[PDB]
RNA sequence: UAGCCCUGAAAAUGGAUGGCGCUGGAGCGUCGGGCCCAUACCCGGCCGUCGCCGGCGUCGAGAGUGGACGGGAGCGGCGGCCCGGAGCCCCGCGGACGCUACGCCGCGACGAGUAGGAGGGCCGCUGCGGUGAGCCUUGAAGCCUAGGGCGCGGGCCCGG
RNA sequence: AGAACUGGCGCUGCGGGAUGAACCGAACGCCGGGUUAAGGCGCCCGAUGCCGACGCUCAUCAGACCCCAGAAAAGGUGUU
């Protein structure tokens, strides 16, 4: 998977064939976060065949519609739940943002993984997103935003260079 | 690039007859002007048979002739042969067919013309029929010459019927081991 | 699937390729169709005489599809002029070659 | 081969149909051009004789 | 700017500048003559690229401007009167040339027969007086 | 078997009138079939965590 | 517990992210839009080979994918005092190019290649039989050439 | 040193890998336009002279793109 630009939530359903031996088959939900709606219903054949004895070939999906949240205005606070797979072994990790959207959120999340764990975009499977909200946030860096009456300058301000006279006469006061 | 193929995309069929025959010349020239305005397909056969060899035009015996014209079909029509037209000795009667080749011979010219028969070219047949209609085509035995019983599997191998090249056909020629069981082994 | 990238047009980008890059064959040598006769004449045995008629067999495919697609001189499209992406690795895994379901239908116009 | 959807008429000598698609398509994208504008100030007007 | 020829297509030539034989730049034993090299190591049969290319017949020039001279007439060299009154119905189309073995006395003869019949010959003032 | 049954049942459409199609065909793809999630609603299903 | 950086960490002419260099990146990791080019792909031109052809209808009198005459019955359209009928052209005596049939002309697709095999060569050298009412002291062969050309090329021609 | 399957160099250029038989693209008549492939976009060198986005990392031997041209066990309150 290459996460290419920020993801989308799909909420992707799917069973598989009713067979002379089973009738009404149990019709199995995930929520699978891609790019598009052809990697979404890719993944998903990736997670099933994990947990359940179904394959492509003896299933279709029924419904492939992306989810989109209920506030993409209020700020919310996320813990996620992850299960890379790293050079010496395998781990576990809970994992923490914060950003409007969960568009924002776990693509904010493999953006990161890849930096801090060097996890490329294939190994890391994500296990459940939910918000929390607020004082129950244990990473520290989260926990210095729950603060009202924040406040903070910008200091050190520097800004499109060459754009303007490539040799001018002018040292750039950084304010 | 296109494909991975070994080249037959050249044909390698006669196009143009390689004899400076300028009589044979002069019946392409008359046959492709009628074979490509016929909308029928015997000058388009006539026309391929004028291109080729002196070998694939064998020379068709008379015998054959007053014999495939005796079914029940060919009563009076004019047999057609590309090729030259021999004349047998081992049959006595010639009835009065009517045939139209290059180069009949002397004396099959004679026994044609004695019982009553008509002999003829190639450019007195296009005035008779452009279509060709109502006539026999033959051709000779392409496959009678000592050159094809030369040619089988192997001279050596089981049920060769080959014919091995030999200078003179005789004793201890050819004939020691690979002939007789007794003497090394049988074929 | 590791040379190719196959997925299902609509109908105007099978209404395109047709027109634009659509070519004919009458026993050989690949023709501009350009007309409703060059199709009627070579193949109004099947009752799809005119232009549109062909396009609705190639859509919804129906009667005589193998004899309209052999009719048709394979689709020579030009080089993709907006991009690719890696050309060897799959469209699942960000690449281009292979299933992709309803994404061909960009890609047709970028072809053309 | 000049290319049709970039002249008319080789679409006219190909598919007769394709112009009388082409003037419901120039009518209905005119007129629903009106029903807008038209519309789109009649909530504009309407506002604006408030003050 | 004598006699005006007949329809002449703007003349292109793929190619002006004249094959010449590999190594010819090294050593005047060689000639520049091209022959095509069948050495089986040499850069020149293997096509590298910056070097001296090889005739092809890609290089041939147009059907209807092959053998065209610049003027725009075709050369066709005569040595008397009786081969130059060949030429009567064709003097808008090919011209004549007067070999160097006509001696200045026939060459003047052929010059105003040229004049009466109107070829255009392509070397008049030659070997005159 | 299958020349069999179709040579009886070639006739048998013979007198019947039709153009039946004896003829096999692949395995056609999937038609547009219709599900039914009577009363209860989709059981949702996540990826396990790693244990060994 | 694992990501980066450090220790571990030594080799002989002066030396290698290719180099100069690089540290709010010109490093590492995950990504976006732009943008640059191969003899690749698409359109167009031109050459050649191959595949299926097209014309001896120069028939300005030729036109046929049904053609003729022909008498026994009726339609319009011909010319009236409601009956009904050949005109072989002519006031122009007229209408380009072309089919070396071994030549043209059209469409269409492809083009790399040693060893090797074919086909083509109006490329070349020396002689012979024919042929050019050829060539020349009013200057041949040869050779030279910062002279002008042609051929894709083997080579050729003209001026000096 | 010896094999099996298939591809490739030998016989084969070109773009890229600084350079090279064999890698990655891609196969060649001669050309004018357009577009991409593998790759790249400080300057040599055509193109980021984008107000590119997110985090990591300081070396007194930094690190810097398949084959590929220098590395391990083990250790660190160097930092996330
Ligand atoms: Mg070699
Ligand atoms: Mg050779």
């Amino acid at each position: 998977m290459k996460a290419s630009g920020t993801l989308r939530e799909y909420k992707v359903v799917g069973r598989c064939l009713p067979t002379p031996k089973c009738h009404t088959p149990p019709l199995y939900r995930m929520r699978i976060f891609a790019p598009n709606h052809v990697v979404a219903k890719s993944r998903f054949w990736y997670f099933v065949s994990q947990l359940k004895k179904m394959k492509k070939s003896s299933g279709e999906i029924v419904y492939c519609g992306q989810v989109f949240e209920k506030s993409p205005l209020r700020v919310k606070n996320f813990g996620i739940w992850l299960r890379y797979d790293s050079r010496s072994g395998t781990h576990n990790m809970y994992r923490e943002y914060r950003d409007l959207t969960t568009a924002g959120a776990v693509t904010q999340c493999y953006r990161d993984m890849g930096a801090r764990h060097r996890a490329r975009a294939h190994s890391i499977q994500i296990m459940k997103v939910e918000e929390i909200a607020a004082s129950k946030c244990r990473r520290p860096a989260v926990k210095q935003f729950h603060d009202s009456k924040i406040k903070f300058p910008l200091p050190h301000r520097v800004l499109r260079r060459q754009h303007k006279p490539r040799f001018t006469t002018k040292r750039p006061n950084t304010f | 690039g296109v494909d991975i193929r070994h080249n037959k995309d050249r044909k390698v069929r006669r196009k143009e007859p390689k004899s400076q025959d300028i009589y044979l010349r002069l019946l392409v020239k008359l046959y492709r002007f009628l074979a490509r305005r016929t909308n029928s397909t015997f000058n388009q056969v006539v026309l391929k048979r004028l291109f080729m060899s002196r070998t694939n035009r064998p020379p068709l015996s008379l015998s054959r002739m007053i014999r495939k014209m005796k079914l029940p079909g060919r009563e009076n029509k004019t047999a057609v042969v590309v090729g030259t037209i021999t004349d047998d000795v081992r049959v006595q009667e010639v009835p009065k067919l009517k045939v139209c080749a290059l180069r009949v011979t002397s004396r099959a010219r004679s026994r044609i013309l004695r019982a009553g028969g008509k002999i003829l070219t190639f450019d007195q047949l296009a005035l008779d029929s452009p279509k060709g209609c109502g006539t026999v085509l033959l051709s000779g035995p392409r496959k009678g010459r000592e050159v094809y019983r030369h040619f089988g599997k192997a001279p050596g191998t089981p049920h060769s019927h080959t014919k091995p090249y030999v200078r003179s056909k005789g004793r201890k020629f050819e004939r020691a081991r690979g002939r007789r069981a007794s003497r090394g082994y049988k074929n | 699937e590791p040379y190719i990238a196959w997925g299902y047009p609509n109908l105007k980008s099978v209404n395109e390729l047709i027109y634009k890059r659509g070519y004919g064959k009458i026993n050989k040598k690949r023709i501009a169709l350009t007309d409703n006769a060059l199709i009627a004449r070579s193949l109004g045995k099947y009752g799809i005489i005119c232009m549109e008629d062909l396009i609705h067999e190639i859509y919804t495919v129906g009667k005589r599809f193998k004899e309209a697609n052999n009719f048709l001189w394979p689709f020579k499209l030009s080089s993709p002029r907006g991009g690719m992406k890696k050309k060897t690795t799959h469209f699942v895994e960000g690449g281009d070659a292979g299933n992709r379901e309803d994404q061909i239908n960009r890609l047709i116009r970028r072809m053309n | 081969k000049k290319n049709p959807l970039k002249n008319l008429r080789i679409m006219l000598k190909l598919n007769p149909y394709a112009k009388t698609m082409r003037r419901n398509t120039i009518l209905r994208q005119a007129r629903n051009h009106k029903l807008r504008v038209d519309k789109a100030a009649a909530a504009a007007a309407a506002l604006q004789a408030k003050s | 700017a004598a006699l005006r020829p007949l329809v002449k297509p703007k003349i292109v030539k793929k190619r002006t500048k004249k094959f010449i034989r590999h190594q010819s730049d090294r050593y005047v034993k060689i000639k520049r003559n091209w022959r095509k090299p069948r050495g089986i190591d040499n850069r020149v049969r293997r096509r590298f690229k910056g070097q001296i290319l090889m005739p092809n017949i890609g290089y041939g020039s147009n059907k209807k401007t092959k053998h065209m001279l610049p003027s725009g007439f075709r050369k066709f060299l005569v040595h008397n009167v009786k081969e130059l009154e060949v030429l009567l119905m064709c003097n808008k189309s090919y011209c004549a040339e007067i070999a160097h073995n006509v001696s200045s006395k026939n060459r003047k003869a052929i010059v105003e027969r040229a004049a009466q019949l109107a070829i255009r010959v392509t070397n008049p003032n030659a070997r005159l007086r | 078997k299958r020349v069999k049954e179709n040579d009886q049942k070639k006739k048998e459409a013979k007198e019947k009138g039709t153009w039946v199609q004896l003829k096999r065909q692949p395995a056609p793809p999937r038609e547009a079939h219709f599900v039914r999630t009577n009363g209860k609603e989709p059981e949702l299903l996540e990826p396990i965590p790693y244990e060994f």
